[PDB]
């Protein structure tokens, strides 16, 4: 038989570092109380952003799974590089907190620019010989060049 | 009454072809056919054979047969209808079976290919090893294994990995095991 | 002749497993004060790794602002598995580290759906037609969805 | 995989090599935060990284290991790989094909 | 219409429609306004296509009164207008 072409690229795939960019919203919302899940139909689609926000300091912990019609559900927590804590019998005075790093990455396929959050890819525009980079004060603030291996 | 001692065969690359109101006292081999065929008020007495290359669409209707059988890499398309035998059924090609009202059905293997039960009073039994590919699925529809008298229940096996979707296909009870990707085709809003 | 090697394993060194390689250094100075920013050029350039980094437990939190001569900064802590601190001035601290968020991918591979935690990828079945996402309470919850890249 | 379990004394870190290679350092990669506790006496506090895991992938005779998103290179299939982290760790390997 | 194996596109704007014992529909829409003489009725039959695995679409916005039986359809939310019955039984299983 014959198989089109496009439809093969939606098995082969690499050489350049890719990702997803995020293009379209299907659905958003705020809940108290249970738990509280959802379902999103395979028809005519490739992939999928998900991301569980928690807003304030309030009692429960942000977290998630993921599963198919039927299949058993993954924990992504379950892989990550975690920062733990612990407390002693302090009697809650100002703390410090705040992220200590930043490091990340940058890539260029011909036509534009772009770098790798995670793993979703974000946009860069077209190139154009200026680069910038930009961080408040008290921060150390390496940069080095990059390829793509 | 008309009575025919021999076998009768659909050439390679045939089409158009048409019988009716024949018992054909021997095999009927269907193999390098083009399709637009149509079988009506015909019996056999042994089992239809189809292999090698066929495309296009076939019909058999009121057609009793002992037996049926499918293999090669032909990618046609079968379709029975009626019937008043236990007849069995066999499939192993790329080819597309349908079959439908019918008031019983003999043993069914499912190897290979893409078969389509509907509106069965009774099956005999099941079973399906298949592998996943894009000709490849087992669909059934409105139909029971469970023969009325002496009321008991036909076996059922798939240990292959081609998915599947059942609606309405009334089995044992009981715990059991499948294999393969299923698809919740029916709708509970409406019970 | 026939063959089965240039599918999925074709004749690519593996899949698309590249990361920026750790290449030389370009510039490293460290300045207080208020919000500083350096530029580079894409001449003969490819890719930059950023290390932008906090000292001293200072009130500014690391972060990590890129753009071009055209294009905006991108935001990168916008699409990072955050953690906050539950701050009280209760006498009995109860300061958990509570996952502030959480971001995980669901895309599409033929007859099969792989969701990827940072590296680990994690492979959920075969098709059926739906998706499901399930996460505790008192969070808010987004889903998006978009090319392969 | 090296989890350190409660509030272990030792943090968790991994280095890796190969046979007779060098080690190569993981954490130095890391998008980590951290929560210094307050200069208030006695309002103690234990928090930072407890989690660490690492990819390692063969490309030819060569052994390559990826931190956020840098490859360093332990060095060629000398044929053993070496390993060091700190105690009070529950040590942990599995088998990881490429995809 | 009864015993088939297919057909194609179904449209309801009036009268009374009985999808009896269908194999695949490709899509059905309905349009007829509540009376004496328009009602729509659907047994056994689907808006899913074994191959190339894809659901048919629906839609229904008139407000003539219908009941369906093993209607397979997408399992997803939906909304329909007008005065459904319930006819399936719900004592098996």
């Amino acid at each position: 038989a014959l198989v089109s072409l496009s439809t093969l690229r939606g098995a082969l795939g690499g050489g350049s570092i890719s990702g997803i960019i995020p293009q379209e919203v299907l659905f958003d919302q705020w809940r108290a109380g249970g738990n509280w899940e959802v379902s999103q139909s395979t028809q005519n689609r490739t992939g999928f952003i998900v991301r569980s926000l928690k807003e304030g300091i309030g009692i429960t912990v942000s977290d998630l799974f993921v599963a198919t019609g039927n299949g058993g559900y993954q924990s992504i927590s379950q892989w990550e590089a975690t920062t733990f804590l612990y407390e002693t019998d302090a009697e809650g005075t100002s703390i410090d907190g705040g992220r200590q790093q930043a490091i990340a990455i940058v890539f260029k396929r011909g036509t534009q620019w772009y770098t790798k959050s995670g793993d979703v890819i974000l946009p860069l525009g077209s190139d154009d010989g200026v680069i910038r980079f930009r961080t408040p004060g008290y921060q150390r603030l390496t940069i080095w060049s990059g390829a793509q291996l | 009454f008309v009575y025919v001692d021999g076998n009768v065969t659909i050439g390679a690359a045939v089409s158009g072809v048409t019988v009716s109101g024949l018992f054909i006292d021997g095999n009927l081999t269907i193999a390098g056919a083009n399709g637009t065929v149509e079988f009506i008020n015909t019996t056999v007495s042994t089992s239809i054979i189809g292999t090698g290359n066929n495309t296009g669409w076939f019909l058999f209707d009121e057609v009793n047969a002992d037996s049926v059988s499918i293999t090669g890499a032909g990618t046609g398309e079968f379709i029975f209808r009626g019937g008043i035998e236990q007849t069995d059924f066999s499939l192993n090609a790329p080819s597309k079976l349908l079959v439908e009202n019918r008031s019983r059905v003999g043993v069914v293997n499912h190897l290979n290919g893409l078969m389509i039960l509907k509106d069965i009073g009774v099956i005999v039994s099941l079973t399906s090893t298949a592998e996943d590919n894009a000709f490849t699925f087992l669909a059934v529809i409105s139909s029971s294994l469970f023969d009325p008298d002496p009321r008991t229940y036909g076996a059922l096996t798939k240990t292959g990995s081609c998915s599947y979707a059942f609606q309405d296909f009334a089995r044992s009870n009981m715990a059991e095991t499948v294999t393969g990707a299923k698809w919740l085709v029916s709708n509970g809003r409406d019970i």
